[PDB]
């Protein structure tokens, strides 16, 4: 029940002081850092954009992320979206099909303008997103009808709207189509068992693409993937010494259940640490997730004073140690200390001075010593600030030199620098307890190894595992070398000095305290490299970089947080030990949360990536650009929780254009179902015509086709539709190419019209390249609005490019009262704008040809089966019966 | 890489501990096997017990050791049995730092790799002049035409010089030629009674001296001869003389059977019969190697792989002994009779 | 040995007993009994042996 918590002797059983937890400290941390800044900026002359350093709710943000595992991308339907529609002309032999997709796509984002680039970006995203959504199909349970020994699909599961047409059909055409309908069968049909139904139904290409990629995933990603990921946790379980269940995972898959895993477990360390200015946020996350709950223990009162007689008792040299904790004002100030060493060189310590509260200078002595044997300024990593250390050496020095008893021989050194002397009747340098950061000669692990790389780590950012004073937690489980001598070098030398110089009376206190001290440290180690190494842990790279970079004052992206303490607190921190109680509940689900974060993260990166290229793809569309724009629009359409994790440190108001560019260009990604879909849908997006915005926009003075009506019944022709959408572009040599700039200039000079007119008169063409334009498709029964026929691809109020560009389809309808020439006018009606897409949006069809659309594959899970997403079953305490590698 | 072998060794040596149930496992052992067996089963998908008993349970365990032993030796035996199949993945289990190994195994390997990778001085096995095409009768006089001193071979480690009265000369050249000796240990004697060209007895008078590099050396004493120094024989006596110089032994940097502690016994153990199953197995395994499939190599190997393979096979032999596995092999036909030296003899080709 | 389906997965639980009972079943008979009486078409099974 209590593995190492087993208290053998009363010596460890002290009183209870306070207690902390993950969510407790995580908040406190932020708070302290935020006060820091206000208190300085608000205090001194400050000049910068205003930021509201708020301490957000860590729990609720976390809980919101855990809520994401639920949100599924795939959507289960029983019938596919329409895809195709038929619009009837006066004709009875011909109709026109429309690819619904294109219409919907037509009206997705806002109109495109060279003015708002941000508008543009989101407009694209929305469009891409649209595709991805329109593609996440499943097709469970289909309307299988029986017909002549075969099971066929009901016209509802196909991809067409033809009901409109039916009434105008020739007995012949009707029949043909009927056969086509009961034509598409369920392939396997007569088999029972089955599991899946295969039919033929029609579908818009881009959408199909997604459906397929998805379908593949769900069939590729099964047991094994799941198996691995769980095994990973199963492995991390051992590193964190998890209490295990009596259950096991049978890789038994029911014939009903098709699994849908959305996130794999071994998470890519980098995606988390790639996020610019993450350091703080990450750290806090590390706390809030992995930092367990525990209580601070006091030593035994018997360690100092002991009763010999009702009248005779010993007195500890530090009677001052009866001071009741300097409010939370300083109690919290102790929490800083603990938390600081619990996070290697990630958090540094510094003095802090309220010119008020008058303390007895003795506090400095004690703290001078204490600081030296409880903080690690070891040349491996360091806990304290450069000046912080000096003050402790001066505290030490000042006090080695304060002799309340008979004075000893102090043989000073040539340097005025503190600790040059050699107090002791046997000399002994005090120069040793100086303060070299590259050596760590004064404070902790001065002659010790505290960074022990060893064993392959379940995480991989950090393979290191910290040994404060070279005490492995194991020494608790089973001792290493007696109880008499536990002494590590420094604490030992400290004693020797205290003796030689001042006095034993105090050195005795520390002598007896020693075990309590090391125990506290052993536990600390355990907690660090065992209980809390998560993704947010921090790579050894940056760790090792900290110390030297601190000395040179580089620009460590992971600038350590400098916390300010209180002289008093050291005493208090020294006399409290912290003993963990329960591991925070967040722990067992931690990895999952991590996966969610990381994967959602990468997805954004992907989006942003392609958007940066946009500027280079069509430099004319977005002149006024800036990366912040897209990354802002991306951040916009992505999940709050994630964004908040990034903004814990309030980084968003600091990340410079360059910083973000680097992150986009960084190439570490975390795969997820969402990821692959987004990327795939994203890929199809590269077409642009599939987005409904083209460069192919021309002008060419054209007559409105006024035909001769000699055989009205012969207008069963294609009802003579018109349309400005070009069958194919004009001969490239006959086209005058125009640029944003060219048009702009000519217009500003007031020559644009003239030139344009001339071109029109010469029966030549003119293309307006560079800009995209949203394209819309409208259909008409008769003579549409002039602002449409003679509509132009720009405003004239300076020449404003782009605009909407309407592709119309004018259907000619006529009654028997129409004279052959009745359609002619003394003067022609002109149409200028024309567009080209090389995508069969609206197409003239026969009638019997209507059903040709079918084409597409289609696999639909039989009604019998149950699709379940095994994504939230990634808890840590789950063991499998089939061990895996 | 050596680590891999150390693991595979530890595992086998551990399995050998599993004699016949009545055992309380050495706590340490349990831990190791468990980790290994676990990982192995996770890659083999086979059902290996930590404490086998049935037979099929035992076979499985043996097969494991086999798979590991082969993988550690880098051998691919191929289709040799219907009952067993080699899983190449066995290497990945052995490469995983998650499986420990004994200090015993670690040093055992370290020694093999250590010596095998370098050279050293070692007392050679046979007589110096063993690879000689011609030999002369011992004690019989022989003087090559125009020579005052004629040294010649009379045995594997024996030479005798024929000196005329008052004659002298260097002899070292008879020794040189055989690639590389580091220090030859000699001992010369006077042939007090030798045969003449005709057959009559002849005496060698006291006074004949032998000096190496100049310094004069006694008869019947061992001499640290560097093979390069001048081997000078003088005959101040007024009679014919014949002295025998004996190469008691010499040292060279060639690998002997003492390169690795009691290697001999191991090899013996490897080449030993046991039964047809073991025999045929061990045979089939070495067929992949440079080693003689069933007869002790004349010349002690000198490469890591060879020595290694032998050790592994030797241990795997003992495993076979404790486990008593029973399975088939292509071309092997088990004779159930009690088994005699006779039946064994016949098995070796 | 138990099997529980959760999510889709399906887990299992296997526990080994700690208590073991040794027993002595004394056979008590009477005069109204037939040589047949104690025999039954199908046997009665006992699994635990210590």
């Amino acid at each position: 029940q209590r593995p190492e918590r087993i208290k053998t002797t009363p010596y460890l059983e002290g009183d209870v002081l306070s207690s902390d937890s993950g969510p407790l400290l995580s908040v406190f941390a932020l708070q302290e850092i935020m006060q820091k800044v206000r208190q300085v900026q608000a205090d001194y002359m400050t000049a910068t954009r205003e930021v509201d350093f708020t301490v957000p709710d860590v729990q609720q943000i976390l809980d919101d992320i855990k809520a994401l595992a639920a949100e599924q991308v795939y959507k289960i339907v029983k019938v596919p979206s329409t895809s195709f529609r038929h619009i009837v002309t006066q004709s009875r032999d011909r109709v026109l099909r429309v690819d619904t997709y294109y219409e919907e796509m037509s009206q997705v984002g806002d109109v495109i303008t060279e003015d708002e680039p941000e508008k543009f970006y989101s407009t694209i995203i929305k469009k891409v997103r649209f595709i991805r959504g329109k593609g996440s199909f499943i097709l469970h349970d289909i309307p299988a009808r029986d017909h002549r020994g075969m099971e066929v699909a009901e016209p509802e599961v196909l991809g067409v709207e033809f009901k409109n047409v039916l009434p105008v059909l020739t007995a012949e055409h009707r029949a043909m189509i009927q056969n086509a309908l009961d034509g598409s069968i369920i392939e396997n049909g007569n088999v029972a068992t089955r599991d899946v139904d295969v039919f033929i139904g029609a579908c818009s290409e881009p959408i199909y693409r997604i459906y397929n990629r998805l379908q593949g995933y769900i069939e590729a990603v099964q047991l094994q993937e799941l198996r691995n990921s769980i095994g990973w946790l199963e492995r991390l379980g051992q590193r964190k010494r998890i209490t295990y269940s009596q259950e096991v995972l049978t890789d038994f898959r029911r014939q009903d259940m098709i699994w849908v895993l959305a996130l794999q477990l071994p998470v890519n360390p980098q995606v988390v640490w790639d996020v610019p200015r993450s350091s703080i946020a990450n750290l806090i996350m590390n706390i809030a997730t992995c930092l367990p709950t525990g209580e601070y223990i006091a030593p035994n009162p018997r360690i100092s004073s002991i009763t010999l007689t009702q009248r005779i008792t010993t007195t500890g040299p530090f009677a001052i140690l009866t001071g009741s904790t300097p409010t939370a004002q300083q109690l919290n100030d102790v929490r800083k200390i603990y938390l600081a060493l619990m996070f290697p060189g990630q958090i540094i310590l510094d003095l802090k001075i309220d010119p008020g509260e008058r303390m007895d200078p003795a506090v400095r002595m004690v703290a001078g010593v204490v600081g030296h044997l409880l903080f690690t300024a070891g040349g491996r990593f360091t806990n304290l600030t450069q000046n912080m250390a000096r003050q402790l050496d001066i505290a030490l020095n000042d006090y080695l030199l304060y002799m309340y008893n008979t004075r000893v021989q102090v043989n000073y050194g040539p340097t005025g620098e503190p600790l040059d002397f050699q107090i002791g009747r046997n000399q002994y340098d005090c120069n040793v307890f100086r303060a070299d950061f590259a050596t760590g000669t004064g404070y902790n692990g001065w002659a010790t190894i505290d960074v022990e790389y060893r064993d392959p780590a379940p995480y991989v950012h950090a393979q290191r595992y910290i040994r404060y004073c070279g005490i492995d937690s194991r020494e608790l489980i089973n001792p290493t070398t007696y109880g008499i001598g536990m002494t590590y070098h420094c604490y030992n030398e400290m004693l020797r000095m205290l003796v030689a110089a001042g006095k034993d009376s105090e050195a005795a206190y520390f002598r007896s305290m020693l075990p309590f001290h090391m125990v506290r440290f052993a536990r600390i180690n355990q907690i660090i490299n065992e209980d809390l190494h998560s993704v947010f842990s921090l790579p050894d790279d940056m760790f090792n970089a900290l110390l030297p970079d601190l000395i040179a004052g580089a620009h460590q992206n992971a600038d350590p947080v400098v916390l300010d303490v209180s002289w008093i607190s050291l005493w208090f921190a020294f006399n409290r030990s912290f003993e963990p109680t329960h591991r925070n509940e967040m722990l067992e689900i931690a990895p999952l949360i991590e996966s969610v974060y990381a994967s959602e993260l990468s997805v954004m990166k992907v989006d942003m990536r392609h958007l940066s290229l946009m500027q280079r793809r069509f430099p004319d569309v977005l002149i006024q650009a800036r990366p912040s724009h897209f990354w802002k629009a991306v951040l916009n359409d992505s999940p709050e929780a994630v964004k908040a994790v990034m903004n814990l440190s309030h980084s968003h108001n600091f990340i410079n254009i360059r910083d973000m560019m680097r992150w986009v260009l960084l190439p570490s990604l975390q795969p997820s179902l969402k990821l692959v879909l987004e990327e795939e849908a994203w890929a199809a997006a590269n077409d642009f015509e599939d987005l409904m915005l083209t460069d192919q926009v021309y002008m060419h003075r054209d007559m409105l086709p006024e035909p001769r009506l000699d055989d009205i019944e012969r207008f069963r022709q294609e009802g003579f539709y018109y349309t400005n959408m070009l069958e194919a572009p004009p001969e490239i040599d006959r086209v005058v190419q125009y640029t944003y700039e060219i048009a702009r200039l000519q217009a500003n000079m007031g020559q644009f019209r003239a030139a344009l007119r001339r071109i029109m008169d010469d029966d030549d063409w003119v293309r307006f390249g560079g800009v995209l334009r949203t394209v819309r498709v409208k259909f008409f029964d008769a003579r549409p609005p002039d602002d449409i026929l003679q509509g132009l691809p720009f405003s004239y109020d300076t020449i404003k490019y782009a605009t909407e560009t309407t592709i119309f389809y004018l259907i000619y309808n006529v009654e028997f009262s129409n004279t052959p020439d009745s359609l002619v006018l003394i003067n022609p009606t002109y149409t200028m704008t024309k567009v080209f897409i090389n995508k069969r949006i609206v197409e003239r069809v026969r009638v019997g040809q209507i059903l040709a659309v079918l084409n597409r594959r289609f696999v639909a899970y039989k009604g019998k089966m149950r699709i379940m997403d095994i994504t939230q079953s990634l808890k840590m305490g789950t063991k499998l019966a089939a061990p895996t590698v | 890489m050596d680590t891999i072998a150390a693991r595979a060794l530890t595992v086998m040596r551990a399995c050998a501990t599993l004699q016949e149930a009545r055992i309380v496992l050495e706590a340490n052992v349990m831990e190791i096997l468990g980790i290994a067996i676990n990982r192995y089963n996770g890659l083999t998908l086979r059902g290996v017990t930590m404490r086998p008993t049935s037979l099929a349970q035992r076979n499985e365990m043996f097969f494991m050791c086999l798979d590991m032993m082969l993988s550690a030796a880098g051998i691919n035996v191929g289709p040799i049995s219907p009952d067993y199949t080699q899983h190449m993945a066995t290497i990945g289990v052995l490469a995983t730092p998650e499986i420990p190994f004994t200090t015993e195994a670690a040093n055992e390997i370290a020694r093999v790799t250590g010596e095998t990778s370098t050279w050293g001085p070692a007392r050679q096995p046979y007589g110096f002049f063993l690879e000689t095409e011609e030999t002369f009768q011992p004690g019989r006089w022989f003087m090559r035409a125009a020579q005052a001193a004629t040294a010649v071979v009379c045995g594997p480690d024996m030479i005798q010089v024929s000196l005329n009265a008052g004659a002298r000369g260097d002899v070292q050249q008879i020794f040189q030629g055989r690639n590389d000796p580091m220090m030859i240990y000699l001992v010369w004697r006077r042939i007090e009674n030798f045969a003449m060209a005709q057959g009559n007895s002849q005496q060698t008078q006291a006074g004949v001296t032998v000096s190496v590099g100049g310094v004069d050396m006694r008869a019947g004493r061992i001499i640290a001869w560097d093979g390069q120094a001048a081997l000078h024989v003088r005959n101040p006596t007024q009679q014919n003389a014949m002295v025998q110089i004996q190469v008691v032994f010499y040292i060279s940097m060639d690998k002997t059977l003492n390169q690795y502690p009691a290697l001999t016994a191991e090899i013996f153990n490897v080449y030993s019969f046991r039964d047809h199953t073991w025999h045929g197995l061990r045979t089939a395994i070495r067929n992949r190697t440079t080693l003689p499939n069933m007869l002790p190599p004349i010349f002690p190997p000198n490469d890591r792989d060879s020595i290694l393979t032998l050790l592994l096979l030797s241990t795997l032999a003992d495993v076979y002994t404790v486990l008593r596995p029973e399975f088939a092999m292509h071309g092997v036909n088990p004779m159930p009779g009690p088994l005699t030296a006779a039946i064994a003899r016949a098995a070796y080709v | 040995y138990d099997t529980n389906e959760k999510g889709g997965l399906s887990y299992a639980t296997i526990k080994y007993a700690t208590e073991t009972t040794i027993f002595y079943l004394i056979y008590n008979v009477e005069f109204s009994n037939t040589p047949d009486s104690l025999v039954l078409i199908n046997p009665t099974y006992t699994m635990t042996k210590v």
